């Protein structure tokens, strides 16, 4: 289609409406309701355009370019009087009833409203009476709520409803009298909440853990960065202030997490900023701690390196690659390993085998949300990959957009699809231990132990394609449920099915992948999605090594005298004696971490590593896709004393120093060519980002805005004298404002959305091809495998019926969003968030031992007789105890593990 | 119809001519908001239309402005030529009342111009200064070196990829072995400069003048050859006063920029605002209200009347009498009292905005413009009698360093020398700024040469005039706003902001990014205190300046310093500084 | 609490050793001492050296309107030689700093140091390439002066506070009989002194008033 604003013939795509049709070739017109993902409703009244019909049209007619189609032959005026005249109305009526509260508010120079006031050109009152006050609710440790500052543009409403799928916020009140939230006071127990302090133009949902220790945003330091605390690997902005750690805004990935985080990556930033953290190398002798800095640190480690007959190395699925790879040159290939455990490594490596090798195309986050019917197997996804889960909720909510779009109704005429598909919806079949948040959606929910949801896996596999590996003895009335997805999968356009490795088993796994390949067979485009655990899971089993058990009998069998443990604790994938007793045992343990793990009293050095805001490095996610994250901060800017410093960093130093007795501090293109030169299967995250010598026409690229203030105070208090700022050796970024943001640079990684005239997240619109498409010259990040030419086999060895062992009780997991991250339950905000320890009983099982709830139940595994007290779940399977991972005293490789002396104490 | 909007010019004469003369398809207009006919040439041509334009029947015989600009992160070049650096020209014809701004296009690579020092002779230093900032060649210029930067400094200051802050760069660590290579590279070479040391006979001496020279008023050092007491030739060393003030243009917000382009020239202060806030004004669409036009007015003046004062005794001290600056700086001292009282600061005021002033005139400054009124003339009186009318110092002053129309048109001498060489060239008359066109005074032209006392006696003219604007802007002063009622006035009013919610979100959002004005190029030329000084602003939609140009007359007169002393004496030398009015910030900016 | 300072030229500028020393001060000697100080501090020679827009502020001191000859600091000598306080006026520039530091070279002890302006301060408002950031950087300080430009009375306070800081220095007598180090007294801040006078400060005149 070929519209024509002011006189300018422009091209445009006939299928959009007329508002991003405009904001694409970077025509401002005001907007408060309209989002690009949520669609148009028509309601905040400021986007009005004069539309012409004919070239030669006097008078036209006010309309809504978010709700005008832009066909071809369309000839509106944005800059005309009477548009414009309205546009500033609309501002005014707007600002009505608004609080005089911007010096008060959190977002003071993030406001959308801000923007829109001063784009009408709107600064003279003529309002001369009284305004409408509103009381506030209390949202919960993350959400702050004043309602005062809303301008009732239903953004709010529609994203936590129809986008979210939340409940527990809805529209009230009356005429003017509009209130936009909870019926009662409360936590909003949504999971993707978060991005109402993004998604609202006005500073009614705003950030209280930014609001605690507040900044505005030209004081930010900004980077872009991966969120490290689940696989999905969403995109985000970390900006920090006076060397902490300030906010987690959102970062535009077009084909990950373009405009939604969830709460855990939002919020669980808070470890960051503890004051346990270790900033200096500490050495012991016996119970003496000494302080050193980095080169007699390096020297003394050598030496005691030197004087080992054999040093291993235990990495972490939390650190990144070229960490990793690091420990794997500095102790040997063959010492390598990783900190996983057996039984999740294996999941892992299966997982794996299915993505590179099982010949179906896995998508990415965005591509979800496309896909017709899903089959979740296993995997609880909106504890531990919950945007997974959010685009699951879009793909279920596709079909009500097919039949909008059969019946001629264009695609952001959001509130016509949903007239439509009233209740329609595609199928979603679900599997776990218990209910999930995906209920609400979901076709079908299989509550039944690992083995059962295998076995139905198995069941819906051989159904499709009759040379899958048949299971035999199920009844009737599951066979008839087997029968129905068969139905719903085989009768579909793009079936997903969705699993992971935090089901606790393989089978569940190789059923997953087996009803890939049965669909596959019969000529669909299927796609299939493992979730890992941590964010650098993918990338540790890509690179492999041993498991934690081959590690602990090493340095117990007494073979290895010295081991470095890179980033792990050590107590989240083995027992807590057994490890005590392997680190006592080894005479030399060097702990390289950025927090304060349980195992440093065994640690005989401690190296104060880097998190991810003081990093860079590169992490590969769930799909395959390496990405590159950079560092926010020099640590030793603020705080001279602190020798903090990047764990690959430290691990090359200390090889160096081991080899040629010599400290040399690398840069990470050089890491990053050793990862790619040595292991062939990583080559592909040097095309990750650019190195350290891209420059956009000559100059880096700012972490900071060009109003970032308080140069010359904010170290005042330390030293009048202002030092060099800090120089990125390692990156395309610099520490400084002397550098490119503009919103139309030939590059990828954008540290933060600016444009003049938009402050808001709404600034996002410039940075972008097409408004709400694809980030402009391409999006970063790269996957690091293709497609095979051909796929895996059946996998035969299906499982046995669960049936109940009296005494044992098998453990069923029960993810947590917030508690099952090793480093976002750190976080204190978290702490007020997160629920009790429960261990969870059928009701037939408690009245067999005879507790009722809240009383406190006994359990012993390797020694440690933990009391819980007691929660009912009616929909766990009877013989299981539901069991919290990732809690305090509970690891993740508990999971389908067995509890003897389950009793009441 | 407002004189802001972007007038494409097709209706001068000039561009007629020259679409007649080089066909049509040789050059492009650019349609812009500073009033001026911009003309993109290619750089073959550029000699030929240099040539063109001086021998028209009414001729561009003055080369206002030289100066380079980085093109390559200009987003919006919608009806320009695709350009990785450019080169602008702004040339004036006087007898015209007309200008030009002839604009050549270079790629990053092929960074050579030819060079304009033979059509204009005071076209070296703005090649020099092109070549130091920009690293734009030029071909056929004689001495090709660094006038802002010392010799031992390596990248372009002025573009783009270059860092702005010392704090971004390495801390100044003066040692020994940086010391002797900077007082090593700062000591003068003769051979460089082809000085032709010493005579078969007799030695040449060398007598480095400045920099701390009682003389010497400012920075300005002055290496001068000496055959006895006569001089040979000069070579004026500048850059020891560059402080980057066009880089802090392309680094400061359009409200906070107004304390640099305030210390520009720290004896214009008011003055030195004018342009840049009117050029502001052109980019952002505002038209301001008459009091706020009569209160800048009056500001200028008085700054006018500071300035003079300060030249006049600085003039009398270079002479030899000693007396008459105490008393000229009581004077300046009321003039101090007043500006106190009206925009609270002495010296730097800081007081104007983007559509208005900072705050409105206090309760009673009329009695202490009527006292200084009352003190001024009978004081002037006292200094004329007592040493401007001394024959010591007409015999030290006249006929010291006298040169023709000719040399002040070929070498943009303005102000005081420019009149009095009879070309009657005033910016407040020929085209006037800020409601100028509502005051009545005269304007002072010499007799056709530019002695030291000819320009002296046309300051005090000048200063006579200002007299007599303030005399009529205080008998007749407006009653209405001082801040324009345009959205894009910065700051906003401040009581509205106080206790409105549409001001104090302009308000939070202009202090804090910055105003936000459109995509155009402005431009206002302004008759200073010293000479003309214009501000060439071309702003890329964002909350800052893409481009900062500031041209001042200073630059030009130490330009023209060599040829208008060559064979003199150094006393000669000594009175022609003091009779110039420069002031090194204003050299180097 | 005092300090000593020796020199010596034979890296880094300054070119000197400080130290955190006890004040020794001797029935004749101490008061022969002090009419020295005296005689030093009630005489002033400043050097006729000047930068940019704080020198001309400060020669507005040096005129009828305040008078600086009151305190003997009019002289005003244009050779290092002769001078005995250097008042760096204005800004710091790069190309300027070797200048000023040969300058000071050619200065002659007795000699002190009187930063005037934010330029010369910290760099002051010129954060940029050509510009060192603050005169101290190579040069020790004696009496630090903030204000752009400062006014001219309080370039004669500077100089009252360079008084008294003189009048309670101990210098060698003679060249050569003593110890040749400089002791500077560690006087308490005029910012601690003057806090108890500052905070108590409640109104003020309306701005719209003249
Ligand atoms: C105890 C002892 C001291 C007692 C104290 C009281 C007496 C003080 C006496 C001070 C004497 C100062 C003499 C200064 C002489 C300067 C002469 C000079 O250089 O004149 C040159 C000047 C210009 O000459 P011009 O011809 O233009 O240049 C030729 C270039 N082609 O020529 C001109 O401008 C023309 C006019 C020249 C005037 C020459 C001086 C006249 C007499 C001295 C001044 C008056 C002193 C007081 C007299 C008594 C008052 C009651
Ligand atoms: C004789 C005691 C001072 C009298 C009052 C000031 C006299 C005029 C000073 C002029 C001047 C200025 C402004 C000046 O900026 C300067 O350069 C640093 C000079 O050289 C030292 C000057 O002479
Ligand atoms: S939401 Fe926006 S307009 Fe409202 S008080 Fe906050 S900053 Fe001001
Ligand atoms: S609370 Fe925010 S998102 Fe909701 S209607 Fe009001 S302004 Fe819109
Ligand atoms: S889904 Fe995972 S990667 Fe994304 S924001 Fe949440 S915790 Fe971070
Ligand atoms: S501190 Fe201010 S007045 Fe002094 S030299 Fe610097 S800019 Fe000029
Ligand atoms: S954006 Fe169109 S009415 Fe709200
Ligand atoms: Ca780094």
């Amino acid at each position: 289609a070929t519209i024509h604003v002011d006189g300018k013939e422009y091209e445009v795509n006939g299928a959009d409406n007329l508002l991003e049709a405009c904001l694409s070739l970077g025509l401002d017109i005001p907007y408060f309701c309209w989002h690009p993902a949520l669609g148009s409703v028509g309601a905040c009244r400021q986007c009005a355009v004069k539309q012409y019909q004919n070239a030669e049209d006097t008078r036209g007619r006010l309309v809504m370019s978010c709700m005008t189609p832009a066909s071809d032959g369309t000839f509106i005026s944005i800059d005309d009087e009477e548009a414009k005249q309205f546009r500033e109305s609309v501002v005014e009526w707007l600002m009505t009833n608004h609080p005089h509260d911007c010096p008060v508010c959190e977002e003071g120079g993030n406001c959308h409203l801000q923007d829109m006031t001063v784009m009408t050109g709107h600064s003279f009152r003529r309002y001369r009476f009284t305004k409408r006050t509103h009381r506030n609710q209390d949202l919960g440790p993350f959400i702050s709520h004043e309602m005062n500052r809303c301008i009732a543009c239903y953004r709010c409403v529609r994203y936590y409803k129809d986008y979210a799928g939340g409940t527990d916020l809805g529209v009230y009140g009356a005429h003017d009298n509009v209130y936009f939230g909870r019926p009662e006071d409360g936590t909003l127990e949504s999971e993707f909440s978060g991005n109402l302090v993004e998604i609202c133009p006005t500073g009614v949902f705003t950030d209280k853990t930014h609001s605690e220790r507040y900044n505005r945003k030209w004081d930010m330091q900004f980077a872009p960065s991966i969120c490290q605390q689940c696989s999905i690997g969403c995109n985000i902005s970390p900006g920090e202030r006076y060397g902490e750690l300030r906010r987690i805004e959102n970062r535009y990935n077009g084909t990950v997490n373009h405009y939604f985080l969830c709460d855990r990556g939002r919020f669980g930033y808070g470890y960051v900023n503890l004051k346990d953290r270790p900033r200096q190398p500490v050495q012991r002798r016996g119970d003496d701690f000494i302080t050193l800095n980095a080169e007699q640190a390096m020297q003394g480690a050598a030496d005691i390196l030197r004087q080992s007959k054999k040093v291993i190395g235990i990495g972490s699925p939390r650190a990144s690659v070229e960490s990793n790879f690091a420990l794997r040159e500095l102790v040997g290939e063959e010492n390598f390993y990783t900190g996983i455990a057996h039984g999740e490594q294996e999941r892992l490596q299966l997982a794996l085998k299915v993505l590179r090798e099982g010949g179906i195309y896995t998508p990415a986050l965005r591509e979800i949300e496309s896909y017709d019917a899903v089959l979740v197997l296993g995997e609880d996804v909106t504890q531990t990959g919950a945007r997974v889960a959010l685009a699951v909720r879009q793909a279920v909510k596709g079909k009500a957009r097919e039949m909008a779009a059969a019946q001629k109704v264009a695609d952001w005429q959001i509130a016509a699809i949903l007239n439509i598909g009233q209740r329609a919806k595609h199928p979603l079949f679900v599997t776990n231990v218990d209910d999930t948040r995906l209920d609400d959606i979901a076709a079908w929910t299989y509550r039944a132990p690992v083995e059962d949801q295998a076995r139905l896996g198995f069941a819906i596999a051989h159904a499709l394609d009759n040379s899958a590996p048949a299971v035999d003895g199920i009844e009737p009335e599951l066979q008839s449920k087997i029968d129905v997805i068969v139905q719903a999968l085989a009768g579909a356009k793009k079936p997903l099915i969705i699993s992971g490795t935090n089901a606790g088993s393989l089978e569940v796994i190789q059923a997953a992948a087996n009803v890939a390949k049965a669909l596959k067979g019969r000529g669909a485009d299927v796609g299939i999605t493992m979730i890992a655990r941590s964010v650098n899971s993918m990338g540790l089993g890509i690179m492999g090594g041993g498991s934690l058990e081959e590690a602990l009998t090493e340095l117990e069998t007494g073979r290895a005298d010295a081991v470095v443990v890179l980033e792990n604790d050590l107590h989240r994938h083995a027992s807590a004696t057994r490890v005590n007793a392997a680190l006592a045992k080894a005479p030399l343990v060097m702990v390289v971490d950025h927090q304060r793990t349980a195992i440093m009293e065994n640690a005989h050095l401690v190296l104060s590593a880097a998190s991810f805001a003081e990093s860079d490095g590169t992490v590969i996610n769930n799909e395959g896709r390496a990405q590159r994250f950079f560092q926010v901060y020099d640590p030793a800017y603020y705080d001279s004393k602190t020798v903090m410093l990047e764990s690959w960093r430290w691990l090359h130093s200390l090889h160096s120093t081991l080899l040629s007795r010599e400290v040399d501090w690398t840069q990470l293109d050089h890491v990053i060519d050793a990862v790619v030169a040595k292991i062939p299967e990583l080559a592909g995250i040097k095309d990750a980002a650019p190195d350290a010598t891209f420059r956009i026409r000559g100059q880096k690229l700012a972490r900071e805005p060009h109003r970032y203030s308080g140069r010359t105070a904010m170290r005042a208090n330390i030293s009048v004298h202002e030092p060099r700022q800090p120089q990125d050796i390692d990156t395309m970024f610099t520490f400084s404002m002397e550098g490119n943001n503009q919103p139309t640079a030939h590059r990828s990684q954008v540290p933060f959305a600016w444009a003049p005239g938009w402050n808001s997240p709404q600034a996002w619109n410039k940075f972008q091809d097409e408004v709400g498409g694809k980030l402009r010259f391409g999006d970063p990040g790269v996957r690091l495998f293709e497609t095979s030419e051909n796929g895996l086999d059946y996998f035969t060895s299906v499982p046995a019926r669960f049936q109940p062992q009296d005494g044992k009780w098998r453990i069923a997991p029960y993810y947590h969003l917030f508690g099952s991250d090793e480093l976002s339950q750190r976080a204190p905000v978290f702490q007020s968030r997160m629920p009790q320890p429960y261990i969870k009983l059928n009701p037939a099982d408690a009245a067999k031992l005879g507790v009722n709830a809240g009383t406190r139940v006994s359990f012993s595994y390797d020694g440690n007789t933990v009391t819980l007290p007691v929660e009912i779940a009616e929909g766990l399977t009877a013989g299981q105890v539901g069991l919290p991972m990732g809690m305090s005293g509970i690891a993740p490789v508990l999971a389908g593990a067995h509890l003897e002396d389950l009793k009441e104490a | 119809e407002p004189a802001w909007q972007t007038r494409d010019h097709l209706d001068d004469p000039v561009i007629g001519e020259l679409r007649n003369r080089f066909g049509p398809d040789a050059f492009t207009v650019q349609a812009t908001r500073t009033g001026v006919p911009v003309v993109w040439i290619k750089r073959e041509q550029l000699l030929e239309v240099g040539d063109f334009l001086k021998k028209l029947p009414k001729p561009y015989v003055m080369l206002f402005d030289l100066h380079g600009m980085d093109e390559r992160l200009r987003t919006h070049r919608e009806g320009l030529p695709a350009a990785d650096f450019s080169v602008f020209y702004h040339l004036i014809s006087i007898d015209r009342n007309r200008d030009i701004m002839l604009k050549v296009a270079l790629a990053e690579n092929d960074l050579h111009v030819p060079t304009f020092t033979k059509l204009f002779p005071n076209a070296n230093w703005y090649e020099r200064e092109t070549w130091d900032l920009f690293g734009i060649t030029f071909d056929g210029h004689p001495n090709l070196r660094r006038i802002m930067m010392p010799q031992t400094w390596k990248g372009h200051p002025l573009r783009k990829d270059y860092p702005a802050r010392a704090t971004e760069f390495s801390p100044f660590e003066l040692t020994k072995a940086k010391q002797d290579l900077e007082m090593e590279a700062l000591t003068f070479k003769p051979e460089e400069w082809g000085m032709k040391r010493g005579t078969e006979n007799e030695d040449f001496m060398f007598l480095n003048l400045g920099p701390n020279h009682p003389s010497a008023h400012g920075a300005f050092r002055i290496v001068l050859q000496l055959d006895g007491e006569e001089i040979v030739d000069c070579v004026p060393d500048i850059g020891y006063h560059h402080r980057g003030a066009e880089k802090m243009g392309e680094r400061q917000s359009w409200h906070s920029y107004i304390p640099y382009t305030d210390r520009i020239e720290y004896l214009g202060g008011c003055v030195n605002e004018m342009p840049y806030v009117l050029a502001v004004e052109k980019l952002a669409g505002i038209t301001v209200p008459d009091r706020v036009n009569v209160i800048r007015v009056m500001l200028s003046e008085l700054f006018r009347i500071n300035s003079h004062l300060l030249y006049i005794s600085t003039f009398i001290q270079d002479v030899g009498a000693m007396t008459p600056v105490f008393f000229a700086f009581t004077d300046r001292q009321k003039i101090y009292d007043l500006v106190e009282a009206i925009t609270g600061f002495r010296m730097h005021p800081a007081w104007f905005r983007i559509g208005g002033v900072a705050h409105d005139l206090p309760r009673g400054w009329d009695r202490l413009l009527r006292e200084f009124l009352d003190w001024m003339p009978k004081r002037l009186a006292s200094y004329e009698k007592a040493a401007l009318q001394n024959t010591i110092l007409k015999g030290r002053s006249q006929g010291v360093a006298a040169y023709g129309a000719k040399e002040a048109l070929e070498w943009g001498t303005t102000g005081a020398g420019l009149r009095a060489t009879g070309i009657d060239f005033d910016v407040r008359k020929a085209r006037p700024y800020s409601g100028y066109e509502n005051f009545d005074f005269e304007i002072p032209v010499g007799g056709g040469v530019s002695d030291c006392y000819t320009r002296v006696m046309l300051k005090v003219e000048e200063l006579r005039q200002s007299l007599r604007i303030l005399e009529q802007c205080l008998n007749n002063m407006p009653e209405g706003p001082f801040k324009a009622d345009h959205p894009l006035t910065t700051p906003p009013p401040k009581e509205r902001t106080l206790q409105h919610i549409e001001t104090l979100i302009t308000h939070f959002l202009q202090v804090s990014w910055g105003p936000v004005m459109p995509a155009n190029e402005s431009f206002q030329m302004i008759e200073a205190t010293k000479g003309i000084n214009s501000y060439y602003l071309t702003s890329d939609g964002s909350t800052m300046s893409y481009r900062t140009r500031i041209r001042t007359p200073s630059y030009a007169h130490l330009q023209q310093i060599p040829a208008a002393i060559r064979g003199s004496l150094v006393s000669d030398l000594i009175v022609y500084l003091g009779s110039i009015d420069f002031v090194m910030s204003d050299v180097d900016r | 609490d005092y300090t000593l300072t020796r020199i010596d030229p034979n890296d880094r500028y300054p070119l000197q050793k400080q130290e955190i020393v006890t004040d020794p001060l001797n029935v004749f000697m101490g008061k022969l001492n002090d009419m020295v100080n005296w005689g030093r501090k009630n005489s002033i020679w400043p050097y006729n050296f000047g930068l940019s827009c704080c020198y001309v502020e400060m020669v507005t001191s040096f005129t009828a309107v305040h008078d600086v000859a009151r305190f003997g600091a009019e002289v005003l000598r244009a050779s290092p030689r002769q001078a005995d306080l250097m008042v760096v006026a204005g800004t710091c520039f790069t190309k300027m700093a070797p200048v000023i530091q040969r300058l000071y070279d050619q200065m002659l002890e007795p000699k002190w140091v009187i930063s005037m302006g934010a330029c010369a301060n910290s760099g002051g408002m010129y954060d940029i390439y050509s510009v060192v950031q603050g005169v101290d950087k190579f040069i020790p300080v004696d009496v630090y002066i903030p204000g752009c430009p400062p006014r001219p009375e309080a370039y004669m306070q500077a100089l009252m506070l360079l008084q008294e800081s003189i009048g309670k220095e101990r210098r060698p007598l003679s060249w050569v009989v003593g110890d040749q180090g400089v002791y500077r007294a560690n006087m308490q801040s005029e910012r601690e002194r003057k806090r108890g006078e500052r905070i108590a400060v409640t109104n003020l005149r309306t701005p719209d008033e003249i």
